[PDB]
Order: C-alpha cells, then structure tokens, then sequence
C-alpha cells in the first residue's frame, strides 16, 4: 500500500553501499558494456535510462556509458543480431535532458562505433590504445523470393541512411562523405588518426603514464 | 427481453392448431435441410403448404392463387439468394435475429387483437411487418398497409395499433 | 500499511487476490503446485470464490512433441471435483487438450472466455513402447481405454453431450470457436470490450479526420465494389447451370419408357405427387421461377452481338458418331435420332 | 495509476501469444499506452493495435513488420486439411483486428498480409498502425506522472 | 528402401553375358534422370547427350525425367545443350516435377512432349538465398531478376501464351496436371490406360469455376464440396 | 550387411527375369520406382502377350514415387499378375488393386494393410494450403481408383480408408482387392471322432 | 526436501534444521563433490558439543577413495557415531554402515537391502604402472576386509572368499553376520 | 558414356575442384597431345568453385598441350571455370547461349603464429595479382579494368562477355541469349 | 498431528517405494493416503503403506500394480546372485500387500505376473482403498 519510491545519491548515502558491481556503477550513472548486443541485455539498458530519468533531481550530471561489444557483427562477419536493435538503443539513450559522455575500452565493431560518436561533442572519451571499426552492417540468413531480397536491400539501405546522418552530425561532413569514407569497406582506425577524423577528442580523464609518473619523481 | 427463446412459448402458452402446424413445419425443415437456422422467410414456407389454414385464403384475394408454384418459389428464392449450405451439427436449433422479432411480435399483437389463443392470421400479419413479402413478391406491391385492410375486412373485426 | 508488507513479485501479487495462473504447460512440476494452490485456499473458507486463468498447450506440444502423460489432466479435474467452493475458469488464449476439461470442469454460469481464444479438444498422445513383448500391447491397449473413458466422463458432466456424440468429434483433432463454444457447452457467456473504450476510439476517428483524409474512402468504395463485382459472377455462374438441368428436363421429356413406375412401387405410397417428404431429398422445382421482378432491371447492355447459328431442328435423323445401341431405343416423334 | 506503459521491443513468436496481449489490452479499465522501439513483429504489431487510438507513438528509427503467422506439422491427409482450414481462419482473425484499429478494408489487409511487408516510420502513420511521431516530450511527460 | 537397394538388372546370352540395365538402355538410346539434379549428374545427361549424338544424328533421342528439383543452373545447362544438337528429342515425364523438371519435360520438340496420367507437374519462381553485405544483397536481387527474367522467355517460346499468365501462375506454388498443362501447353499428347478417363479433382474444381457442376448434381465424378 | 547376401541375392532376381518376375522390395523410393519402371519396359520387348508375375512385398514407401509405378501397367499390352507376400501397405496394396481383374491372387496369412497417405506440411500461411491441397489430391484418386477396382461405392471408401485398416485374406475376396487365393490342397486330416 | 522447515523461530532449509538437530542425511551417491561436504560437516559439529552424531544413508554405490575419506573422519573425531540404516546401502555404502557405532549403535529398518563387494578401480596406460596401480588396487582390497573383519566378528579368510563375488543381505541375516545391531520396530 | 568421348578427344570437367580432380584431368590431357599432336581438344567446363592451387595445374595442362583446345561452358563457371574458359585458343571458344560467367577472386582462411598470418596474407594477394596479369592477356582489356570488375561479386550474361574479350563466339546464332 | 500427502506417480523404481514404505510406519501418529491421477507400483506402496480406515481414492483414479524390473550385464555369476535379487523383491512385495489386502499369496503372484490396472471399483474389493471420496 506504500508507493515504493527510488532512493538516489542525495538521500541514499545512509543506506550503505550497493553490494553488487553492476549496482556500484548504476549509482555512479555509469554504464558499462562488455556483451555484444542480445536480446536479453537490451532489456536492461532501456529500463537503466528509465532508472536515471525517473526521479532525479538536477537531471543534468553527465552519463558516462563506457562500451566493449561486438555490435551485431562477430569477428566470423555473419550477423548474431540485427541493426533494428541499434535503433531502440539510441532512442532511448538520447531521450533524457543529461549530456551524453561516450567513453571505449578496446573494440568498437560497427554498431557501437556510431554510438562512440553520437555523444557529447568536447568530451569523446577514449584510451590510447583501442580499436575502431565502421563497416557496413550485413543480414542474417533469409531464404525468399526476388522480391524478398529487394525488400531486405531497403532495410539496408535505411541503415546507411541511419549511419550516415549520425556521422554527418558528428563529424560535421555531408551525407554521401560518410557513406564513402566510413559506410563502403571494412575497415579499421587507430586512436591517434581519429582525432583528426572526427570520432574522439580526447583521452580519459585523469590517464597518466606510470614513466611519466616517474619522471616527475 | 431474451426470456421469450425458450420452447415454453411455443407449446405452454396457448396457440390454436392452425398456428402451432406452421411453427412445427418450420422447425424439422431447418432439420431435415442439414442448416439449424430459423430465418423468416421459412416461416412463410409453412404458410404456403398448409392451404386449410384461413390466412391461405387472404392470399388468394391479394392475387396469389397459384398455390403450388409459389411455395416453389420460395424454395428457389432461399437457394441462390440466402443459400442452404449444410452445417455439421446443432442439437438444440437457434433462431436468427431476424425471425425472433417476427415471433415476439405476433404475440405482443395478439393482445392487440383480442384473441387469447395464437392464430394463424397473426403469423401472416408478423411477416408483413418485417417486409419480407415485398422482397419475395414486389410486383404484386404488398404493402404493409393493404395487409392491414385485407384482415379487417374477412375476420370482421377492427384491429387497432398505437 | 506498515504492518502488513508488500507482496515481492507478480505471481504473489494475484495469490492475494484469490487468482490461480495456469500460464505453464502442464508438466509433473507444475501440477503438485496446483494441488498445494487449490487445496490452500478450500483451508481459508470454502465459500469465497476463485479466479482461474487458463493457458496452456495442455499435457502435450502443439506440434505433436509428448512430454507428459495424459493421466496428470486427471489429476487436476479431481481436485476440483473434491473442493466446495464456487471456481470462476477464464480462458485466455489457447486451451488445448486438458486445458479446456479444467475450463469446462468449472460452475456453469461463471464459465468466461475471451472473443479471439482458441479451444480444442483431441485424443491423447501414447508414447512409444520400444519392441517389447505381446501380451503388454493390450494391457497398454487397456490403459488407453480406461484413460479415454474417463476423458470422455469428465468431458460429459461439464458440458451436457452423451458419450457416443462426443466420442465420434473426437477422433479427429476438432477446433472450437468462441462463438463454437456457446452451442457446444464449453463456456456460458463471452467476456466483452470495454464499452467506454470503444466509444472513444470511434469518436477519435471522425474529429481526428484520419477515417477519411488518408485515403480511405477510395479504398473503401473498392472493397464494395469488388464484393459487387464478386455478387456478380456467382450469379451468372448459377443462371448457367440452372439453364442446363432446364436443358436436361427437356431432353429428358422425349421419353417413352416404363422405368418411373417400377420405383413407386418399390418405395412409399403416401406421396404419388411432388410433395415435400421431409428428409434429406429436398426435391427443388426449377420450372417454377417464374419471378415477374419489375424492379431488377438490366443495364445499358445490347445483345445484338450474337451471331446466326444454323439451327437444326428437332426432326431429324442424323447420328453422332457412336456406339450402336438402338436395340429397344425407338425413334421418338420429337428426337427421331434416339 | 489510470495508465498502463509498455515498451514493445522484439521480434515477435507465435501468433497465438499475440492475441492474448491484445484482448487483455482492450479489457481493463484503465488507459492503455503503447509505445514501440525497434520493430512490431506478428506477435508485437497485435499489442501495437491493442492500445488505445490516440496514444500510439512510434519513433524516428521505428519500423513496423506485418506478415501472415507460419506453422505446420506432419501427419495424415485428412489431418492437414483440418489445420489448413485453421491458418486461414487465424489469418482472417489477424485481418479483423488490422481493419478494426486501422479503420482499413478486409481486401487490402490480406494483400499487404500475403507477403513480409516492412513499414517505415513515416507509412505507420499513414497506415494506422500508430497515431503520431515520438519525440522526447511525448515520454517527458510519461516518467513524471508515475512518480506520484 | 530403407538399408539397401540391390543391383536390378538382366543380362543374358547363349554364349557371354551383357552389360547390367542402365547401360542396356543407355546403348537404345534412352536417358534416365533420377534423383537430385546437382552438378554431378548433369555431366551424365549432357555427357550421354554428346555420346548418342556421335552415334547417329536422326534417330530421336530420348530422355526419361524423374526427379524431384535440382539445382537451377543445373538444370539450365541441359536444356540448352538439348536445344543445340541436330535430332529431335521426345521427352517422357516420369513421377513428379518440381519447378526444375517440369522445364526439361516443356523443353522437348513440338509433337513429342507425352506426358502420364498421374505425373505432377509444378511452375514457380526460382529461390534463393541473402547473403552479408549490400554489395551482395544488390547482387542477389540482380540475380534473382536474372533467374526469372531467363526462365520466363523459356515458356514464352515452348508454350506460345503470355506473360501476364506466367506471372500469375509462378507468383505462388502451383501444381499443374497434365490435363490442365495440356491447355497451357507445356505437353502434347496425355498418356492413358485401357480406356482410363478418370477425371482428377483439379478439374472438377475447373468445372466448379466454369459452372457446369453443382451440389445438386455431382454427376458421375468425385466430391469436391467437402471443404 | 556383408556383400556376399547381397551378392546370393542379386543372383536369384536374375533368374526371376527368366521367368518374367519383376520385384517390388523395400520402401517405395524414387531411385527404386526409375529401376522398376525400366525392368517392366524391356519385359514387353521379347514378348508382348505373355503375363508378368509381379511380386509386391512393400511396408510403405512415398506416394508420388509409387504413382509412376501405377500408370505404367494399365498402359503396356499385356496384363501384369500381382501376388501379395508377406505384408501390403498404402503404396503396396494399390499396387495390388491396379493388376488384372481375375489374375490378383494373394496367399492366406498374408497381411493387406491400407491407409491415407501421410506426409506434413511446412512454411509460410499460403505454403500450408496449397501443401494440404497437394495431399488431398493424393487423398482423392486413391480413392476414386480404389472405388473403381473394388466396385463399392466413394463413401464407403473413405471411412475405411482414414484411417490405418488392416485387411484379412479371406475378407479379401468379399472386399475386392484380390481375385482368387492360390494355394496347395490341404492333407486328409482325420477328425477327433 | 525441497521446502524447508523451522529451527525455532525462522525458516531454514530441512537437512541444515537436522544439522542443529544433530542428525546427518545421505540421499545420493558417494561421489568427489558431496564427500568434501560430509568430511566438512562432520568437523563442524565436533567443534561446537561433544554427542553422539546420526547418519541416515541411502548410498546407491559410489567411489572408493571418497568413501575413505568420510570413514576416516569417523575416528579421528573425539565424539561417539551412530549409524542407521533405511532404504538401501549398495556398494562402498554399506561398508559406513559398520564405519562406527560397533558397541549397539547399528540400526536398520526391517525391509533395507544391504550389499557388500569388494571395491574396483580402473587406470590404463603404461604397462610398467599398471604393476603399481595393481599393488594399490590389492592393498585397498584386503584392508577393507580388516575393516570388516574387527567390526563384524568375521574371520578374515570368510570375508575374501565371500565378499568377492556378489553377495547381499536381508536385515535377518544381518543379526547373526554382526553387520547390524539392533533392528528398528515400528514405533 | 564418359569412356566414348574420351577416345573421340573430348573430356568433361564437371563438379568442384579438388585436388583429386585435379590431375585426373591432366593425366589424360597429356595423352591425347602424345597421341595426335594436330586434333583440337574440346573440354566442358561446369564447376560452382575450387581452389587456387589445383585450378592453376589444369591451366598450365592446356598451356603444355601442343595441339589447339576448345572450351565450352555449360552450366555454372564461378570463380574457376571462367578462368579456365578465356585461358584457350582465340577464336574457337564457344558456349551455351543463356550459361552463367562469374569473375571473382578466390577465397581462403588464415589461422595460426603472427609471422604466419603475413605470409599467406601476400600469398593470396600474389595470387590475385598473377590471375589478374594472366587474364588479361587473351582478353586485350587494361589492368586496371580488369583488376576491378573481378573484385564484385556479380554474374556476367554471354551478351555483354562478347565485346568483353573473354569469350569469341557463342552457339546459336547470338540471338537466343536473354537478358 | 496427522499426516496428509498427496499420492500421484506414474513411473519410477519399486527400490524407492520401500524407501517411503517403511517411513510412513515409522510416525507414531496415523497417516492419511489420498491417491489422485496415477497411482505406480512406487505409489502403490505408499497407499498400502498407510492406516486402515483413512486410505482415500477418487473416481477417476488409477492402480498400477506390476512386478519389479532391472537391468543386468556382466559375468555369468552375479546375474545368478542379481536374479534370486529381483525374485525376493517381487516377494517382499507381495508380503507388503498381503498385511493390508488379508489375501493368500499365492494370487497375488498370478496378478503381479504381469502389469495389473485398478479401477475405482474394484480397488475397493482388492483391499488396496477405503472408500470414495
């Protein structure tokens, strides 16, 4: 008969620590990825965003979402999902009025690499040695008719469409740039080329090299 | 209400013989023809086989004296228009929305009419109210006010409605 | 509020409200939780009632996989035979097999169902026996006799139909209807929509004009037109057949012959004439379409289009091309051909 | 709490999982939001068409999938012709609820059911089969009334 | 037969023993297609094609079709081989055909397509598969374009009727009989019995369709109206 | 098993084409149809009034495969005797019913099992009834030519033949799938007394 | 045993509401994973008091070096055993029924079916340590003999001729074999 | 059967190319170059695939053969075949008027130690670039035309193979080939 | 005070119906049998087992009785020591029935020779039930 209402850092800090890793960074706002995307770990970062959204009280700290995923692609080159599933990610993720702070620890495989730039443009966060991958996404196994692979060569043609508008708002190049530059081969980028790309700026924050420590001691 | 679809109404609740051999010639037909439906043009089917009954002779003065040929003619009508596909198996026979309106109505207008028991003439005047002798017969024009002229005038006796 | 606590999840959220959930198929796990439900709810008073969900496959898959045994379904009707509570069954989807006995199992009157449910009843699945000897077979085949028979007890005292109807329906797998159920005796009324949904989703339409801006008047009117054009054609299609048994009639007029009067004999002697004789033969008279309509009146069509035959006449001699067979044929004045 | 919110994202299952989320849909007495993320597959477009006409929002990268329900099994002859029958009535049952919600002809329904037709997020709204766009202040005032 | 087929053959003589019984027929001039139509049998047909060719160039050559599909290019390489030789060829259909044997069975000369009483014959599209990135989804649909575009033009120049009502016909899966193929002229001429004229149900539903039958007078065919 | 039975037993079928026996064995496949149907060409070849003792001896087999095997016989010159061995199925026992009348024998423990034909039905909604109306066409020509050797009527064809129905040698005779029953005279058995 | 029950005042699982009872239950086989939470649980009770601890056995067989290792424990402790029998112990399960408890603490219930067999191993390889694996395999054979043999009153020559073939017992004769003590009635 | 066109000069190279395939068909060239060094030798070309090093030993067979080949394609040619349908004499290559030419490069896998993968990474590239530099000899095309029409993966009709130059001539007047 | 269980099996080893046999005996207290569905040889002997007076069955209820079965492979000797194994347990067994049914043994063999089903109304008359509930 009570409403069960959600405690946050304000309030929560009486209560003691989460006891779970996962909790320790939901109360953070930060979300870690290290699971290609599934089907059963969708449903938790949609409800993640809806968590962050429900009864905060500035709505306005920056949520740091750190990814390690394969995308749909595996590193084979068939499709263990499909893009569709990309869709419902940034919906939801661009939703709420807090600033977007888009971080990579290694891989970035084609869909998670659209969605290390559509962050919040000055603080790209990246390490130094990462990989970076934008090619264009395939279908999985469908066995049809000639008008059944026309209308799967229009799903792939929206996701082009799709990618290339985020590429185009983030770098700042035109729609057929994209598509020719990042959306045609599969290819690769380094940390240090990006930047001048366009994907990231800078590297995370507080990195600093333990010989560097020691040449200051 | 829907209290009245029950069999009570046809057999408990006083109906002379001329009417209740229509209802009964009504019920095995839609039995034996394999379709457990009771439509309100099989109930002027009854109308027309039974020629003893006295709403057979209104009949013969509106301009139907061929007898034989128009119960045929029925039967032509309700195979090609409304059809008589056959159905699997209905134990107990259901009434259409159509012809449960025409049975309410001859009992509500027999206490209009004066008559305790159900007869056969307020069968006939049921089914000229739902219009189904304009569709069966429209070059003969019955109408719902001739019929209404037509039965005053052989039974001898006014028959008023609000 | 804060001495009674909240229930932690959703199935024990519907345990408070006295609401049984069959959303499992029905396994050996699933059916000792069902006697511990029911048996639970006869201890906190035999006189509230019980809300029941059904939605199951039953003991077997839907595509014919065998995981349990049908004897689990017997189980879970005996204990709503042993309980004297009233049991309100909804069905909610699918009702295969054992699903729609526990469903008909229930009060009458309070038996609901939703308008688009599905509902079947079939024989039960057997495993195999894996070549074993001869003389298990019949008691195997005994095994099945006494499951069928009390199938079809437990079928009987739910719905009403004596055992030699329902047991002809059930040798092949039957699927029954919502509006199939009302006549059958499965359930006894249909759970409705909401009245004041429906009213304000019709309401939305026509302020909201999207029932007649995005072209649905044009697609409508085809539809119509379509289901005219399909009037259309059957009728021409029953003109044409009805023209050749007219065509049968008539040939078959030019008759002289003994063979009617040989089955009158044979058969009843009540009807001599045509006349109704109330039994399948329902005898259709097709010279008696005699019409008059003046109100279906024919469109702006002309049928001066058809050609001049050569139009034979009926006296004549000339043979087709056959087999010799005018042995006690004789030449009619009408057809001289026979 | 007159309003009910439901994300649908996935790919759809059985047909007949379909129709009991739409009827239940369509039961309750309180309001009934449903918004969609990704695709509406057979099982899902049922619980797209079960919400209340006025409050079905789709998104920008929104696309809608409609194709008639699979099946089948081995067995006798006579078996088949029974079950056949059956996929065509669930077929013509699906088409009910597609010409009810949309307000669209039964004739159009089962060509557009004939084969995998896909749906963007501009047609969806052309079609029926949702009300208007989703934006971000459609669902800002989602997560502030169901804080109280 | 479900573990093993044996050796059925005859071979006989007074003084040595002959070859086994494909090879008998092989030498009269008769072709036997059985089985899946992969690449490796259709260097067998189109091999024996070539072989009887050299051995005379009048006698008709005849090939027996018995199978139920094969690959599509496969299946296309026989029929321009036989399109491509001097004699004539009278093809016999055997048991079933499946969108791939009833090509082979249509591809024989005018005057020479016999077909049985009981063969099914079938006309569709051709399928496929998608296959990873766009720049194969765009070349699988310029494929399958070319696959029907090739296998409409066929039935164009053995058949003589429209393409309006071939793309209604292999739009969905059609099953033809060979009295209803007789009108649209993929064969010549209907194999019978002794007198066999029974009538198949594929044309009592025509007779449906036309209005010459009904529920009233089913006449002396099958029951088609339990349905 | 071991090549030396098969070997034995490619012999012995050697020796039935002497005697103008083909042979129906194993489940009715569609390589085994095309090795049947050119063992009963080339027996017209060296004589074309003389029978042909067809052996059957099948527990099933496809139903398209076994139609080749139908149509074949009805057409050639002479008649072909079918004898039931061992056991009938659905594509067995029409095979039996499709021989001459007065020349289908059948031995007296022999079993003629006969059935609609199975098979299933997979894919899309439009893939399900047209595969059920391929099937019901197998339903109904077996029997409409069943009806026409047996000489009973459609109805009381179908309501035996839906389901699995076996059939005894001496209800054979009255039914009409066999002709005559050959076999040796009985020993002169003395009674009880 | 899947719901639980009640210590005195909260909910605890069943077989840990008998561990506080002081009574230990076997249901499965003697295997590597549940020896090494029986040798646990038999270290823990002899920490907290110093009673006589019960073992209710359903063994169906098992292995031989993990039932040493629980056996072993039996006399290490400073506390008295007590074996019970009910259902069935097969194989090295019957050998815990005379593990402890010799001076009339075995029990039984009328209808257990008791077996005894020489234990077996299996270990391929090399030839020359087969010859090794064969010594170890010999020298675990005649000392689970010894075992039987003190705890029984058996002579020791009996145990080896018989006990290396297929040999099982009924409560009857396992009164007059010394195997078991006492057999329980009803109450 | 195959035993009659083998002694009347024609050989059938049909189904994928393996390596026991491979010499079966070289094996049998060389006899009849040793046999009649002045009659032309025509082959059948239908193969959905193959490898890279045994399709290579088929082309360098024609190449040690003295006498003229003639190729024909019926069928599939993917990847290989029609490597090996350009790879005879100039002006006596026929085939099938509606057969299929695919141009693509070979495939293949790369698994083990780092120095490994580089190796068989240049291989394969080698590889492509000597069947490039060898196809376009007999087809009087640029190298840098043809070393971008093999990279996609599309089917080529006869039609269009004419003016190519992989193909002369084509059996049926060249008026039955379709789109 | 009294125990209550509810009694539904439809397979299992007649080993583990011993096992809940003689465990019914041992609570001083009385027991309460109600057999629903199913009732297997494993289940039998957990309705046997009980009190006499307080053994329910329903209508549609069910009795498997059938000998015990086993699987044996091996030396040649101790199939001889496993077969009088598997001949003592069917005794054993038929001794179990025989304290409730107040039959001779020598019928009871004869019926668990092979699988032998109960309905409602004769397992009333074999002694195996009470009454109906």
């Amino acid at each position: 008969y009570p409403e069960g209402r959600p405690l946050f850092l304000p309030e929560a800090e009486r209560f003691g620590n989460p006891p779970d890793l996962p909790s320790l960074l939901l109360q953070q706002r930060v979300i870690y990825i290290s699971m290609p995307f599934l089907p059963s770990v969708t449903e938790l970062v949609v409800a993640q965003c809806y968590y962050l959204d429900f009864d905060d009280r500035n709505r306005q700290r920056p949520i740091y979402v750190y990814l390690n995923s394969t995308g749909c692609i595996n590193d084979k080159g068939q499709a263990i999902s499909a893009d569709n599933e990309f869709y419902a990610i940034w919906a939801a993720l661009g939703f709420t009025r807090a600033p977007l702070y888009t971080g990579v620890t290694w891989k970035a495989q084609n869909q998670a690499a659209v969605l290390l730039s559509a962050g919040q443009k000055g603080h790209r966060y990246s390490f130094p040695h990462a990989k970076i991958s934008t090619a264009p996404p395939v279908m999985n196994r469908v066995f049809g008719q000639a008008v059944d692979a026309q209308l799967q060569a229009n799903e792939l043609d929206y996701a082009t469409k799709y990618y290339a508008a985020i590429l185009a708002r983030s770098t700042g190049k035109d729609l057929e740039t994209c598509q020719k530059q990042y959306l045609s081969r599969k290819r690769y980028f380094s940390v240090k080329e990006a930047y001048e790309e366009g994907l990231v700026d800078k590297l995370v924050p507080g990195f600093m090299l333990n010989r560097f420590r020691k040449m200051q001691k | 209400a829907t209290a009245t679809a029950a069999p009570s109404e046809l057999d408990d609740v006083g109906v002379s013989a001329a009417a209740e051999s229509i209802i009964q010639y009504a019920i095995n037909f839609a039995r034996a023809s394999e379709t457990y439906e009771v439509h309100s043009w099989m109930v002027l089917m009854g109308i027309l086989k039974y020629e003893t009954c006295t709403a057979a002779k209104i009949l013969k003065s509106l301009g139907l004296e061929d007898l034989y040929g128009a119960w045929n003619e029925v039967l032509w009508a309700l195979n090609v228009c409304d059809g008589l596909q056959p159905r699997s198996f209905v134990t107990d026979i259901k009434f259409a929305d159509r012809a449960f309106k025409v049975i309410t109505a001859a009992s509500d207008f027999a206490v209009w009419h004066g008559k305790d028991k159900m007869y056969s003439e307020d069968v006939l005047m049921a089914l000229a109210a739902g219009g189904v002798l304009e569709d069966l017969f429209p070059d003969l024009n019955l109408s719902f006010e001739r019929v209404r002229k037509a039965v005053e005038k052989e039974s001898g006796r006014r028959y008023q409605l609000p | 509020d804060r001495r009674k606590p909240p229930p932690p999840d959703l199935p024990s959220l519907l345990f408070d409200q006295r609401i049984v959930y069959l959303g499992m198929p029905l396994v050996p796990a699933v059916t000792e939780l069902m006697v511990a439900e029911l048996l639970y709810l006869e201890k906190q008073g035999a006189t509230l009632p019980i809300e029941m969900l059904i939605n199951s496959s039953g003991t077997t898959r839907q595509d014919g996989e065998i995981l349990s045994f049908d004897s689990e379904g017997v189980a879970l009707t005996s204990t709503m035979g042993f309980i004297k509570n009233p049991i309100s069954t909804v069905n909610m989807g699918l009702a295969v097999g054992w699903s729609c006995v526990v469903l008909s199992f229930g009060r009458k009157g309070w038996r609901k169902s939703l308008p688009h449910s599905l509902a079947m009843i079939q024989q039960p699945r057997v495993p195999p026996t894996g070549q074993r000897q001869a003389i298990e077979v019949h008691i195997k085949w005994r095994e099945v006799l006494d499951y069928k028979r009390e199938l079809l007890r437990m079928f009987s005292l739910g719905t009403g139909l004596p055992v030699d109807k329902l047991d002809a329906d059930m040798q092949r797998p039957l699927y029954m209807r919502p509006q199939d159920a009302l006549e059958y005796g499965i359930i006894d009324e249909i759970i409705e929509p909401n009245e004041d949904k429906a009213e304000k989703a019709a309401q939305y339409w026509i302020r909201s004009g999207r029932a007649e801006s995005e072209g649905r008047l044009e697609q409508w009117q085809e539809y119509l037109s379509l289901q005219e054009e399909y009037a259309l054609k059957d009728s021409f299609r029953k003109v044409m057949t009805q023209d050749l048994r007219a065509a049968y009639r008539d040939t078959s007029s030019k008759l002289l012959k003994n063979s009617s009067r040989n089955m009158e004999q044979v058969q009843e002697f009540k009807e001599r004439l045509p006349d109704d004789m109330l039994t399948e033969n329902d005898e259709v008279r097709l010279p008696f379409s005699r019409d008059g309509v003046k109100l279906a009146i024919l469109n702006a069509e002309c049928y001066a289009e058809r050609n001049i035959a050569r139009q034979v006449a009926a006296n004549k001699v000339s043979v087709p091309d056959k087999w010799r067979a005018a042995y006690a044929a004789r030449p009619a004045p009408a057809a001289p051909a026979a | 709490s007159k309003k009910v919110f439901m994300i649908i994202n996935s790919f759809g299952g059985s047909v007949g999982n379909g129709i009991t989320v739409h009827d239940a849909l369509q039961f309750i007495k309180a309001g009934s939001l449903t918004l969609a993320l990704g695709v509406a597959a057979s099982a899902a477009s049922l619980a797209l068409a079960g919400g209340t006409i006025g409050e079905r929002y789709v998104t920008e990268g929104c696309h809608t999938m409609i194709h008639q329900p699979e099946g089948g099994l081995n067995g006798q002859a006579s078996d088949i012709w029974i079950d056949s029958q059956e996929i065509m009535k669930i077929r013509l049952d699906v088409a009910e609820i597609y010409s009810l919600s949309t307000y669209r002809p039964r004739h159009k329904i089962l060509r557009d059911l004939d084969r995998d037709f896909y749906l963007t997020a501009m047609e969806t709204i052309y079609y029926g089969l949702a009300d208007e766009i989703a934006t971000n202040e459609v669902m800002h005032s989602i997560v502030e009334m169901t804080n109280q | 037969s479900p573990v093993v087929t044996p050796d059925i053959q005859i071979g006989h003589g007074e003084d040595a023993i002959e070859m086994d019984l494909y090879r008998y027929l092989l030498s009269n001039r008769i072709i036997f297609i059985g089985g899946y139509i992969n690449d490796k049998m259709a260097t067998q047909i189109v091999g024996s094609l070539m072989a009887l060719e050299a051995v005379d160039e009048n006698e008709d050559i005849r090939i027996y079709i018995n199978s139920p599909g094969g690959q599509p290019y496969s299946v296309l390489g026989v029929v321009d081989a036989m399109q491509s030789i001097k004699p004539d060829v009278q093809t016999v259909a055997l048991g079933a055909c499946y969108s791939y044997a009833s090509l082979v069975v249509a591809a024989g000369t005018k005057g020479k397509r016999y077909a049985m009483k009981n063969t099914r014959l079938m006309m569709t599209q051709p399928m496929g598969g998608s296959q990873g990135d766009i720049y194969q989804i765009k070349a699988t649909v310029e494929e399958l374009n070319a696959l029907y575009q090739i296998f409409s033009r066929y039935y164009m120049k053995f058949t003589g009727m429209n393409q309006d009502q071939i793309e209604q016909a292999t739009c969905r899966d059609h099953f033809m009989t060979p009295e209803q193929a007789k009108l649209e002229g993929l064969i010549d001429e209907i194999i019978r019995g002794k007198g066999d004229y029974t009538v198949p149900p594929a044309i009592v539903r025509q007779f449906r369709e036309v209005g010459l039958v009904d529920d009233l007078t089913p006449g002396p065919f099958l029951k088609v109206d339990c349905n | 098993p071991n090549p030396l039975v098969i070997e034995r037993f490619q012999g012995v079928v050697s020796q039935l084409f002497q005697q103008r026996i083909v042979r129906l064995g194993g489940a009715v496949d569609d390589d085994m149809a095309n090795l049947l149907v050119a063992q009963l060409l080339y027996l017209d070849s060296v004589d074309n009034k003389r029978d042909i003792t067809m052996y059957v001896n099948s527990p099933g087999g496809s139903v398209t495969a076994g139609m080749a095997v139908f149509d074949t016989m009805r057409h050639i010159r002479p008649d072909v005797s079918t004898c039931c061995i061992g056991l009938a199925a659905s594509m067995g026992a029409f095979i039996l019913a499709s021989g001459q009348a007065g020349k289908r024998y059948s031995l007296p423990n022999s079993r003629i099992m006969i059935h609609q034909p199975l098979g299933g039905a997979q894919g899309q909604a439009t893939d399900i009834e047209i595969q059920a109306n391929e099937i019901l066409h197998h339903k109904l020509t077996l029997n409409g030519y069943l009806a026409q050797f047996t000489g009973q009527s459609m109805e009381t064809i179908t309501k035996d033949t839906d389901r699995d129905f076996f059939m005894s040698p001496q209800e054979a005779i009255e039914y009409g799938l066999v002709d005559a029953i050959i076999s040796k005279p009985q020993m002169l058995q003395s009674r009880e007394v | 045993c899947r719901p639980p029950g009640q210590r005195q005042s909260e909910w605890v699982d069943l077989w840990e509401a008998y561990t506080y009872q002081k009574v230990v239950f076997i249901k499965e086989a003697i295997t590597e994973d549940v020896a090494n939470n029986m040798i646990a649980l038999t270290l823990y009770l002899d920490s907290l008091d110093q009673k006589r601890i019960y073992y209710w056995l359903n063994v169906p067989g098992g292995d031989v070096v993990p039932t040493l290792a629980l056996y072993d424990t039996m006399q290490y402790v400073r506390s008295k055993t007590a074996t019970v029998c009910y259902g069935l112990c097969l194989g090295m399960g019957g050998f815990l029924l005379t593990a402890g408890g010799e001076k009339g603490y075995r029990f039984a219930m009328p209808h257990s079916i008791l077996m005894m067999h020489h234990p077996s191993g299996a270990s391929r390889g090399q030839a020359s340590e087969m010859h090794i694996e064969s010594r170890e395999l010999v020298r675990m054979r005649d000392y689970l003999s010894l075992l039987t043999s003190n705890a029984t009153g058996q002579p020791y020559d009996r145990v080896i001729r018989e006990l290396s073939r297929n040999k099982w017992m009924d409560p009857k004769q396992a009164i007059e074999y010394g195997m078991i003590d006492k057999v329980l009635t009803t109450p | 059967p195959f035993g009659l066109l083998l002694r009347q000069r024609i050989v059938f190279l049909g189904g994928e190319v393996e390596d026991f395939g491979a010499d079966a068909i070289i094996s049998q060239l060389l006899l009849l170059d040793s046999q009649d060094p002045t009659k032309d030798i025509k082959i059948f070309i239908n193969s959905p695939g193959g490898s890279v090093t045994a399709g290579m030993g088929i082309y360098d067979a024609m190449m040690l053969c003295r006498a003229d080949v003639n190729t024909y394609c019926f069928g599939l040619a993917a990847s290989m075949g029609a490597f090996l349908l350009g790879a005879g004499k100039r002006g006596k290559r026929n085939s099938m008027p509606n057969s299929r030419i695919m141009i693509h490069q070979p495939l293949g896998g790369a698994s083990g130690q780092a120095v490994d993968i580089e190796i068989q990474a240049k291989e394969i590239m080698y590889h492509k670039a000597n069947l490039n530099r060898i196809m376009a000899d007999y087809c009087q095309q640029p190298l840098s035309k043809i070393e971008e029409d093999t990279d996609r993966d599309r089917y080529m009709s006869p039609l269009e193979a004419k003016e190519y130059g992989l193909i002369d001539h084509i059996i049926g007047g060249e008026e039955a080939v379709f789109n």
